[PDB]
């Protein structure tokens, strides 16, 4: 058979991934610009929300030094490649743990909708990398919204878990932060209710 | 916005380290127990990021710099990106950290003994140019313990993060110093099941990119998945 | 009634695919944690059914007949079925089942999109004779995609199942084509440790048995556990 | 050492083995003798009993595609090897899980007492292969009935099993259905309450 | 008009094919019996015809189309057609014709009792890229026995035939499938001598080209004799 | 020395060459545009032939499942390289024997003189590929016209072909069909009065 | 692929094949039961034939060292194989060509018809075997009758043959010796005219 060259192999990120990543988290002096955890200005268009996490290892303890990593179409369903600290909607952001509290937030927009390569609609979601110390290969995983019952019945993606209590594990639960729209995404790496994470 | 034009060369989970490693330790917990769901590429994961437009500083690239001059072993670290088929990836983001000559990292968990050098944070970026290119001007990093097993040390090493063309490239990795005696003995570096994986993973020796009476340099290259066109979808 | 006259040769556990094959993802929530209890053999697992008065159709081996002509490579399969000791097994049952030419299945269940065969069910069952010889007519199947790894493909395959003389021989497995590159590559291929024990599933080109102008033929030799008399029990 | 041939390797019988073995099942047209779930006729000596069961994964979740094979002695406790569709009564018999419900069948007798090798008797036992994708190799167990407590305690198979609270994972709860005597068999294949498989 | 501009490689009528190999029947009748007589290459041989207007249809390359959808296994051909010199040939004419899944082809004297596919017709056509790539999409086509030998059987295989820029350029060939078992008996196939020649005709198994949950891919390049410029003539 | 990748190793066409090369006399249905045996439209410069012949195996038996191609320049002398089925005259062409008679015609001009590389004539000829079953390598030829004597003395390539005798065989004989002038050229694969073939 | 035991490899039959099998014609004294040139008994149902031919090299030279072995059905097209001297008829003979004249001869009956694999019936027809010095492995033909044209048409082994003009070889010529129906099929090894041999 045909054989291309191999990738680079994967390495974890290792607990002091903030020195490189997340500057203000490492507790060190910030550049100019940094990419962080703000994907929109509030003059952008869409419904702005809160986004707020916790990371579970599979004995239930907090994964304090996890670094995530989101990907996001904009109110219209367009995603906004040309990262700038000037526009009004940023497509990508960067988020981790707290050391303390061991949550993560993000201030964004609800995503619009975006079609499959079949042309098929999937629900609003959010894309979701993970890194962290113990993490060889970080992890992939999608959030879901839960008011959005009707589009996430129809999902392509959705559909492709097998078991439905499987799918569950990727819907984010509406709630409120200071009277303000917010959704909660805690993520279970190991064991009950452990979080799907995909392969593509 | 971004456009689903392209498909990425699936990425052989048998050539990265597995996630569950026993003798990396914080592995144990920290690896799924189901198997990953395949999902088929969509619009959601053949996009992301161009940092084209990002405003870098002067020396963000150079640690010498960027953070009096920091004491240690002056080296260029330099390299080019490109996917399977051998294409250059250009203007990518090329992020780096690493810690200090005596293996100290400027990070608030970080207690070894070793102390900081008040002219080293660490932290470097760089965009590559139209080929692939990308360079870095740092100290060499020393090795450092770590609690693992009772004895256990990480070879000297460089963290790189890349963010390639799309969500589904981006990678993070480390760099590892040709002949570290140290290398073999790493339970990190042995999450990586073929030895051929490893080698991938070590900078040579670069004289040629030396600057005589400076510096000496590393070439470090690196491989992101294929991109090809779709084709009868 | 059968009789407990017989004992038979332990299984060889590493020989056979282990239970835990993370790479075929449906085996992780498949497989017991707890270890199996071994038992003494006893008449209930020494005997087993003896289908020499089933009532075998004329074409219940011919793939080509018994569901027009389907489309596909014509090839007869046939072997032998034998012990551990190299002693033939008469008058056994071998049921088969496989895909059409394009690798669809006639099962509710299929959705690949290569069309099924107008003229092909993929059903047969043969009683082997007083030589332990059997024989099917059939296509040549065609590989097929599964949704295991995002590109998994599983090799041209037909499945089997072989009664024997007891419960304790019983086996289902799956035959595999000489030089079928998908092969290497096969997660369920690979659940089996020993290269050794993979070639045993590998059908061999059979030029001596094809019936030219016509059709080829594979050949395909089963093993059963070894069967021996109990002594000194 | 002396080294016989080595034997055929298996291979999971895959999602599709009801095409080959469960043609009724697969949706497929059947042929003229089929071996199924009907092992003794109404004419058939012995108390006529109804199984069933459930066969659960490591999740906790149905197994749909399974495929069973038992092998039983009649009332009398003989092992009946020859195969026909005449008798009365047939010792070995086949059974599969609803794509839908997730439940196998079998009518039959129930078994008589057979000695072990060494001349003492077992309890009324209904020897189980079972087989399914995801499955390399299969599980072979044993069915034995709640009301054969006092028989039970004396099995030396069930003696065999070292821990007591395993035992019980092997004992059918006696039922009716539609006023016909029937036991629940339920398999947890992994996890809590994994049912005992044996090797012989 | 076309100009005599390029000299071609001479042609190693030692790695192709001789005229007389008597395994292979048909050429003893049909080989000459005199030498070749060798010319020097003129506007009359180093010119071709260029079929960069010819009117394609849309589904001139896929024979999944161009005939239902045909039973077998779904495939891409694909290759890069490039010069001794391992330059590409852009915008040239790629032709294939081949037998449907059973061996059969389309043909009014193809009497083999495989059955035709209704939706199939096996024959394709594509222009090269600026690149020099070509793609196919179409079914694996079957084995198939003929009249040599009392047993023959001719191994899975697609024609070809190839413009080039030039009539001394031009070629036809054929094309076979990596690991298959007949290779090696035929009479064709070992028309060509040197073994090493023999692996250039074999299609490798492409999983980076593949469409997942939809069809495998071959990759297939094909050289055509060196064209340099004329100095000092 | 120095080596180049090596060319791909020729294969014959085979007994099926028309399906692809030749849809009509597969007896297959046509595609819209398709290279066949007429390079000259009736309204193209020049003298307006037509050419027919009949290919021999060693045996003295016509070989029926032959296909040939055709490279010629144009009433001036010209090679017409850009292929179009709009032009009035195109340089090349395709044709093929009858399964039946046996014997390829084409539809063409009598094409004008080149020049070699040196400079010097050639007389007129059309330039033949004969392809078929039993050819493991095509077989090149050149088509000289009887009518022609003079140039034919002079052409440096007739000139290479030492023994005069040999020369004849790639004279095609004037004739007329239909009161329309026709060439016949026979080849002779094999044996008594074999054709000349090249190597270039 | 299967490889089975390899054939004995054959060897040519040498100049003095005859002390072996052709004991007269070796000039050796014979034994009492010898394998020779007359099949049928006077007394043979049948039409009593005598066959007669002779053998050239590809010089045009007669072959008078050569053996025939030659097998056929008796006139109700039944092949008899238990060979005795005392039978009227014996399917399977032997012949030599004289060292002089380089003629062979054989006393038989005409063959009755006799059906292909396929239930077809194949022209009457005499199954010969030839060796020689200078025949490394033996030459397989058959001999054909010209009076039986019409079942020598439908013939689908003669018919198996490509060129019609090949066929004639296979046909021996009506004549009459002392008044007695004899046919004459000469062999003609290699050239001119080459007799059609098989593999099968
Ligand atoms: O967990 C650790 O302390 C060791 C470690 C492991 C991997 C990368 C690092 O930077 C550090
Ligand atoms: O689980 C699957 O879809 C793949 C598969 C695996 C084994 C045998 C099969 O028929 C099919
Ligand atoms: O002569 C033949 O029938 C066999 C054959 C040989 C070469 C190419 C083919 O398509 C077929
Ligand atoms: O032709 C010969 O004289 C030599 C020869 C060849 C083969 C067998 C023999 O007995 C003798
Ligand atoms: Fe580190
Ligand atoms: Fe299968
Ligand atoms: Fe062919």
């Amino acid at each position: 058979p045909i054989e291309l060259l191999p990738e680079t192999p994967s390495q974890t990120a290792g607990p002091y991934v903030h020195i490189g990543l997340a500057l203000e988290a490492a507790g060190n002096p910030t550049r100019d610009q940094e990419i962080w955890n703000r994907l929109a200005k509030p003059d952008a268009p869409g419904e702005h929300i809160l986004l707020l996490g916790q990371v579970y290892d599979g004995n239930g303890h907090l994964v304090r030094d996890s670094f995530l990593e989101v990907w996001q179409a904009d109110a219209n369903g367009e995603y906004q490649d040309a990262y700038n600290l000037e526009n009004a909607f940023n497509s990508f952001g960067r988020t981790a743990t707290t050391f303390d509290a061991g949550e993560w937030t993000l201030h964004t927009v609800k995503p619009g909708v975006v079609n499959n390569a079949a042309g098929v609609p999937m629900a609003p979601h959010i894309n979701i990398s993970l890194f962290a110390r113990g993490i060889n290969i970080h992890l992939h995983t999608r959030l879901y919204f839960d008011d959005e019952a009707q589009a996430n019945a129809k999902c392509p993606v959705l559909n492709l878990i097998e078991q439905p209590q499987r799918r569950e594990t990727l819907i984010a639960k509406r709630c409120e932060v200071d009277g303000k729209t917010a959704y909660r995404f805690d993520i279970r790496i190991q064991g009950e209710g452990e979080t799907v994470f995909f392969d593509f | 916005p971004a456009q689903d034009n392209s498909r990425f060369v699936i990425r052989d989970r048998n050539w990265h380290p597995k996630a569950l490693t026993p003798d990396y330790k914080t592995s144990i917990a920290r690896s799924p127990r189901q198997a990953l769901v395949s999902i088929p590429q969509s619009i959601s994961e053949t996009t992301g990021p161009n940092f084209s437009h990002l405003g870098f500083g002067a020396h963000d690239h150079d640690l010498l710099l960027n953070f009096g001059l920091p004491i240690g072993e002056r080296i260029i670290v330099a390299g080019r990106v490109v996917d399977q088929y051998g294409k250059p990836v250009p203007n990518t983001l090329v992020e780096m950290w690493q810690a200090n000559a005596g293996g100290r990292y400027r990070h608030k968990n970080d207690r070894y003994l070793a102390p900081l050098d008040p002219n080293f944070g660490g932290v470097g970026r760089c965009l590559t140019d139209s080929d692939g290119y990308y360079s870095f001007r740092t100290i060499k990093p020393g090795p450092y313990p770590w609690r693992n097993g009772p004895n256990d040390w990480r070879p000297a090493h460089i963290h790189f993060g890349i963010s390639g063309p799309s969500i589904a490239t981006k990678l993070i990795t480390q760099l590892y110093f040709e002949g570290d005696p140290l290398i073999p003995m790493c339970p990190i570096v042995k999450s990586i099941a073929n030895p051929e994986a490893v080698q991938q993973l070590i900078a040579k020796l670069d004289m040629n990119n030396a600057n005589p009476m400076d510096c000496l340099a590393y070439r470090f290259d690196i491989v992101l998945r294929g991109q090809r066109k779709t084709h009868f979808e």
